[PDB]
């Protein structure tokens, strides 16, 4: 809790919640990958019970949910593909945030197992549709609406 | 099957039915929460009048036209017959 | 007008909100407009342009709580023999009113405490409630909620009510912590009750060994249990 | 037609269903001898979920494999 | 039951409790002081809202009410470019 609350973010802009949810990061291979798989939901899981701001994002824009369903094998473990997204969705993971780069999470699944797990995990809100239709028509909101509106327009 | 407010003058009430269901059952709602006798109003499609031997959804009013997010505009005129007044809603931006 | 972000000044706003909020926490009767324009004034303020004064607001709900619940732990005081039901009755003006000032303060919550090491206001409520009122004022309750439960022991039937409250309000002050939500009433009023009632039936036990003989004893010690 | 689908524990469900059948009525035994009701599973045939009648022939004809099936409820 | 609901310019609008709880602060609203003891009313005083948001607000109440937890397409609900901005707002207001 206090290594997350002094705000730990990487080069990528990664956190330890985005490495957490992260099948690229590197594991020791001398008597450590053995045991330590990556990405790991439990740990992942401990990180939304020391309250991680699951709703971070990094130099590309992309946030743990971005990350983790880029996942390749949704075969070989399913289970830590499956509980990390219920586990990601747990305590404010907003499923229809966009990232710098304008790629919904659901975009970015290139995986039937794991997009229908997002759209079950997934729940429809006023304020993302009317977000995603005001930025896709590009009305000035500056200066008009509450700042944490302005802050969910760039959401999305 | 069926998904259409119910707009009279001020008030606009948003119902769900089938296409089955009758245009009686509608008046016995619009009774219970806006207390005129069946003969003091009458249904509209948009400007034609109806009845109510006729079932909901034999005047027009299909699933495909009568969705929950593009509700069909049912116009309701109560008698004191009255005509069929309904003011437009506010100027958006 | 409207949902736009306006510049409005948080004096007598506040001042008209704390009637409204006053009259809220003692069950009072208040209008439905009055009540309905509470949510478009909280969040206004919220959003008030150009700086949101939520943590204003806050402060300012903070020591408008502590206030009124030192007033009331003041005049609870003042019944001192009595307080017992002076805590229960007032308990009851508080706890719905509490909850009814929560869901007054849902625009609050959803925006400003939640997303910014905060408490919400229904947390709060609560915890003003124990830190002034409770845990300040705690000897004199627990010491007079075990002689009352005593008596009913013994031979009373006092204020059923007052006693079941009063005990409930001391759990439905920490339903808002996740992690042991027990864990006040676990200590405050269970460890010293624990204790009183093992001594009562020690030496109860200790009077019916002499008694009665080992036959009675069976019914004596199954009719104080079913009791 | 015996089924060996896995479950969140790698559990066993007994579909016993030809690939002829149709998912439907196919789920309903799996989650039979696993606990779950009929319309409650979504069943992920490696790559996609079952929907309406949703025949086994679709799904390459596999028979029994690995299908990791979805708990999720309110699903009825 | 059904509740009722106060535009900013006349324009009444009833929509049925079950169907109105879903969004945040209409359920605080409902949840006031006073037992309500009439139970076929219930309105609330929307003065800052326009009409057409909240008739878009009742249109997207009963597409959440059809479309709540299905496997179906789930549909795009249709917003118009002018109110979009009004209905950021309006569900910035009514939370969910």
């Amino acid at each position: 809790y206090n290594l997350i609350h002094l705000d730990p973010r990487t080069r990528e802009g990664f956190t330890l919640l985005h490495l957490a949810v992260n099948s690229n990061t590197p594991v020791d291979d001398f008597h450590t990958n053995d045991v330590c798989s990556f990405p790991n939901a439990l740990v992942t899981k401990l990180l939304l019970d020391c309250g991680a701001e699951v709703n971070a994002v990094d130099n590309e824009g992309n946030s743990a949910l971005h990350i983790i369903v880029q996942y390749n094998r949704p075969i070989s473990d399913f289970l830590t593909l499956h509980s990390i997204i219920i586990s990601l969705v747990e305590a404010g993971a907003h499923t229809d945030m966009t990232n710098k780069q304008n790629k919904t999470p659901l975009d970015k699944s290139t995986t039937g197992v794991s997009e229908i797990l997002l759209k079950t995990q997934m729940k429809m809100s006023l304020k993302c549709l009317a977000a995603r239709a005001v930025r896709a028509n590009d009305i000035n909101y500056q200066d008009q609406i509450p700042r944490t509106l302005e802050e969910f327009v760039g959401f999305h | 099957d069926v998904f259409l407010m119910i707009r009279r003058h001020k008030t606009t009430i948003f119902t769900d039915a089938k296409e089955s269901s009758t245009v009686f059952e509608l008046k016995r709602i619009v009774e219970g929460i806006l207390k005129r006798p069946p003969d003091e109003q009458r249904l509209y499609k948009d400007d034609q009048l109806l009845d109510d031997g006729k079932t909901l959804g034999e005047c027009g009013f299909t699933s495909q036209t009568a969705r929950p997010q593009a509700p069909a505009t049912v116009g309701l005129a109560f008698r004191a017959f009255e005509a069929l007044c309904i003011e437009p809603f506010s100027s958006p931006p | 007008t409207s949902l736009k972000p306006r510049v409005v000044d948080f004096d007598e706003t506040w001042n008209k909100l704390l009637t409204t909020i006053k009259a809220v926490v003692m069950l009072e009767y208040v209008e439905r407009a009055t009540w309905n324009d509470r949510f478009s004034d909280i969040y206004a303020l919220c959003v008030a342009y150009p700086e949101p004064l939520g943590e204003r607001l806050y402060t300012e709900t903070k020591i408008f709580l502590e206030n009124h619940v030192r007033h009331l732990h003041k005049r609870v005081l003042e019944s001192e023999e009595q307080v017992l039901v002076m805590y229960h009755r007032y308990w009851e003006e508080y706890s719905k009113g509490a909850d009814y000032m929560d869901c007054l303060y849902r625009y609050l919550n959803t925006q400003f405490i939640k997303k910014n090491p905060l408490m919400e206001i229904g947390e709060l409520a609560l915890d003003m409630w124990r830190k002034l009122m409770v845990e300040p004022l705690q000897a004199i309750l627990i010491r007079m909620l075990l002689r009352e439960i005593k008596n009913d022991r013994g031979g009373e039937d006092p204020n059923q009510k007052v006693i079941h409250g009063v005990i409930n309000s001391f759990v439905h002050v920490e339903q808002y912590k996740k992690k042991f939500p027990l864990k006040f009433y676990q200590e405050i009023f269970e460890s010293p009750f624990l204790t009183e009632t093992g001594e009562y039936y020690k030496q109860e036990a200790s009077n019916l060994l002499q008694e009665s003989n080992c036959s009675q004893y069976m019914e004596k010690v199954l009719g104080r249990l079913k009791d | 037609m015996l089924i060996k689908v896995k479950t969140l524990t790698g559990k066993e469900i007994e579909i016993d269903i030809e690939p002829t059948d149709k998912v439907e009525r196919i789920k309903e035994r799996v989650e039979e001898k696993e606990g779950i009701p009929p319309q409650q599973q979504r069943l992920i045939y490696s790559g996609k979920q079952m929907n309406d009648e949703k025949t086994a022939a679709d799904y390459k004809i596999l028979g029994g494999s690995v299908l990791h099936l979805v708990l999720a409820l309110r699903g009825g | 039951m059904y509740v009722k609901l106060i535009s900013s310019d006349g324009h009444e609008f009833i929509v049925k409790r079950e169907h109105a709880l879903t969004s945040g602060t209409i359920k605080a609203m409902l949840s006031g002081p006073g037992q309500f003891a009439e139970n076929e009313t219930n309105e609330v005083n929307f003065r800052e809202i326009p009409s057409h948001v909240l008739s878009k607000v009742c249109m997207y109440f009963t597409y959440k009410v059809r479309y709540t937890n299905s496997s179906t397409e789930i549909p795009e609900f249709p917003i118009a470019p002018e109110i979009a901005l009004e209905l950021l707002m309006a569900a910035n207001f009514l939370d969910c």
